[PDB]
């Protein structure tokens, strides 16, 4: 799950915001991966 | 640091047991001011007699 391979192949920077990630609605803050991102 | 990660906007090398979620900025300036100035003046008498 290391994007470094093709971030190295083609020189673009990876997007920072990503949806596949849990989120606490009470504390209102991101929590952790849920949907895997390859 | 085995499969050594890196933050998405790659300018760091996080260890592969942590993940980051990037955002911020905030600042605030504020100042105040106070001045003054005062003055005064005089008095006079005179008598020339005889």
């Amino acid at each position: 799950t290391g994007f470094q391979i093709c971030k190295n192949a083609l020189k673009l920077p990876v997007l920072e915001v990503l949806p596949g990630g849990g989120w606490d609605n009470l504390r209102n803050v991101d929590m952790g991966r849920v949907m895997d991102l390859t | 640091y085995t499969n050594c990660k890196t933050t998405e906007d790659g300018q760091y090398i996080i260890p592969d047991e942590v993940y980051t979620i990037p955002q911020k900025e905030s600042n605030l300036e504020m100042n105040s001011e106070v001045l003054e100035s005062w003055m005064n003046y005089q008095s006079t008498t005179s008598l020339s007699i005889n």
